[PDB]
């Protein structure tokens, strides 16, 4: 992805804190250094090629410093509850066809002009029970999404039974009626579905939806049949996407802006950030006041990644080495 | 006041200006739900 | 539609033919190839004998 | 500062400043009078108010 | 789906696509016989 | 505001009483002046700037001399109970748009042609009872006639339950449906709202309203659904805002009858009536005739305005100090 910037973005990976230069030996180190009187900060970061020091930071001249505890980038995946409502009827009515309309958007395009729409459709019999709907409503949802041989689907169509309430039992285009044993469905539920996503030349994204509904009439009037809720996510996207994304950028801000453009002649540079790992975000947001005639000021920003071990201990390591050689007072998360 | 032109059988709910006819019930509409005679 | 009353004027479901048989004698039959929805949506038949 | 791609001119005998940028800016002023609110009626729904 | 339109009132039944009216006795054309309401 | 007049009207204002002309000291005393034979009276009152006096009164030219309390100068809302007519139908038939209409009679202008219709309407449910529609109707009619976006206070709408039958819970168009939990409403009452006053310049009016039915069908018949009957008012405008308007105007009597027409150049009259307290008003009304031919009579009036506290203590001071003064049988409130 490109993001916008204050003139400039830096991005310098913390692997592991040794204590000072010539211990800086493996690729992805580093060490925050400043002098004895506090004037200016700077971190001595080895980059593949050497040891690569990056921009003083004068530290009467700092706008903020805060960091990221990696759990405040990860996306959550939507959830909709599909409910047939007490209001109009707890019960299909035998004559009335139920079609959903699931109402999609930002679809292969960039606006919310580009929507999509998919559908399940189940007409009612006479001795329509309840959870057979769920049941067959969700394997004609499972028919007319879920059929992309080609890539992975829009949304997950899942169902729980009432006597489990916590587990949700999968529905694909491969699932028939009887695999589906069970005899107290209460809900369809709709998650949404990670995006591809590679390195530099797609972001991630999501399709976000909303399920409607046709109306059924009930007592001659027409009704719609069910209400779609949502409830709190459950399942979500790591932190590994959006950093790695963010040091493709941020190492052309530093090293080579041809990424990959005159294809065999290119310079290969090697990022540091993988995308398997979650990876907590330090910002140093800073400027430069010239003397006497350019009071102008170049605002710079530094950012420092870390691997998040769930208990924020590589970034508070990192944290608590700046605010010990620079002064600063940084919120350890 | 209220004319009925009509009357559709129907396992369904035909319409709601229209006599509702089932097997051994004459249903029609009254005061938003349907009233059966006798 | 209980509202709209489908009549032989407009419809022309069953029409005078010329037989030696009667004077009055007539045809019968009808089929629909279009639906036109609401907001300007016309759908029309188009038979493939490949399908 | 030394040049300007908004208009392609390279040397400047008043710079505005050292760095090397320049910086556009536009101003407009705009305005719309309803003389009566009463000869227009609406219907919006409710879940638009807030 | 079988629309009735007119009730007739005879002491003998009508055709099938009319409603029978005798006496007190709503009878329609159901099942291939004259099935009786109430 | 404007009032009529029967040939003058003089306002003086009675913020003390002070008994001699030597303890004129602040602005806003009075004292009631006459000889000791009693033929003429006056009010010497202090000016914001010196000593003014009255017009001498002559006491046996007057013609009636009534004071009134703050009660008789407020004029009290009028309110509308709104309740389902049960001969129609006590509960809510499952079918119908319950729709009841507003109807304002004096929208803007002065006269009952310039009228105003607002609406609320409550598509009735099965298995909705009494309640419950007081609950949704009250809801929408507040978000048409409470909302934030209308010029003019329209009406202020209440609820009344069944088990305080005399305590109004508010709804506003922030009211949600979950602020309002109780399951014996029985009407609801739309008051009449005071309007935005200016000293001088937007007199006090209010805007008269009717809630009217409109019809829904209940057998083969559109029996208009419910009933509005009127209920004894609780809430009363103040009286100091028709009393601030009342020294502004009989201020220009006695002074520049103009009150800032053409504003580089205007003399300020300063005014000693607050608008947030409640008065109390006495009217001395007289004339004047010569001994002569011409038996035509100078109609006048004087009014005079004291501060009042719920006890008349101030006024009722002021008359007992009219009454022994100049030998006149007011009458004490
Ligand atoms: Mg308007």
């Amino acid at each position: 992805m490109v993001i916008s910037i204050n003139q400039v973005r830096q991005l310098y990976v913390a692997k592991a804190l040794k204590a000072n230069t010539a211990a800086l030996t493996t690729a992805g180190d580093i060490v925050p250094k400043a002098d004895t009187a506090k004037t200016t900060l700077y971190f001595q970061s080895m980059s593949p090629a050497g040891i690569v020091a990056s921009d003083k930071i004068n530290l009467k001249h700092v706008l903020y410093a805060k960091a990221t505890p990696s759990e405040a980038l990860a996306h959550k995946l939507v959830r909709y509850s599909v409910t047939l409502d007490a209001d109009v009827s707890a019960t299909p009515v035998a004559g009335q066809n139920y079609i959903l309309r699931l109402a999609f958007r930002q679809y292969i395009g960039l606006s919310e002009e580009d929507q999509y729409f998919k559908y399940g459709e189940v007409i009612a019999r006479s001795g329509m029970t309840a959870s057979d709907f769920y049941k067959k409503m969700a394997i004609s949802l499972a028919k007319n999404l879920e059929n992309k041989t080609e890539s992975t689907p829009l949304v997950n169509i899942y169902l729980i039974s009432a006597a489990a309430a916590s587990t949700d039992v999968p529905v694909t285009s491969a699932t028939k009626e009887s695999d589906l044993t069970a005899t107290d469905y209460n809900q369809i539920i709709i998650e949404e579905t990670e995006q591809p996503w590679v390195l530099g030349m797609m972001p991630q994204a999501f399709i976000p939806f909303t399920p409607q509904f046709l109306t059924i009439t009930v007592d001659g009037e027409d009704r719609l049949w069910g209400v779609a809720t949502v409830v709190t996510p459950t399942k979500t996207v790591p932190d590994g996407h959006l950093i790695a994304d963010l040091e493709y950028f941020c190492m052309g801000a530093r090293g080579d802006i041809y990424r990959g453009m005159g294809y065999p002649n290119i310079i290969k540079t090697t990022y540091l950030v993988d995308p398997g790992a979650v990876y907590d975000v330090l910002d140093i947001h800073y400027f430069y006041t010239g003397s006497n005639e350019s009071v102008q000021k170049s605002e710079k920003t530094i950012t420092l990644v870390a691997v998040d071990d769930g208990s924020h201990t590589a970034m508070n390591a990192l944290i608590g080495a700046i605010n010990t050689a620079s002064g600063l007072t940084i919120a350890t998360l | 006041m209220k004319t009925l032109r009509t009357l559709k059988i129907s396992p369904n709910a035909p319409d709601i200006n229209s006599v509702w006819l089932y097997k051994g019930t004459m249903k029609y509409f009254n005061n938003g739900e349907w009233e059966t005679i006798g | 539609w209980t509202t709209f009353v489908l009549d032989n004027n407009s419809t022309r479901v069953v029409e005078k033919v010329q037989s030696r048989l009667h004077s009055n004698a007539l045809s019968a039959g009808f089929q629909f190839v279009e639906y036109k929805a609401p907001n300007g949506v016309r759908v029309r038949l188009d038979v493939d004998p490949f399908y | 500062g030394i040049r300007n791609p908004f208009t392609g001119q390279k040397g400047n005998p008043y710079m505005s400043f050292d760095e090397d940028s320049a910086v556009i800016h536009r101003m407009a002023t705009l305005g719309v009078c309803v003389l009566d609110p009463t000869r227009t009626m609406s219907l919006i729904p409710a879940i638009l108010q807030g």
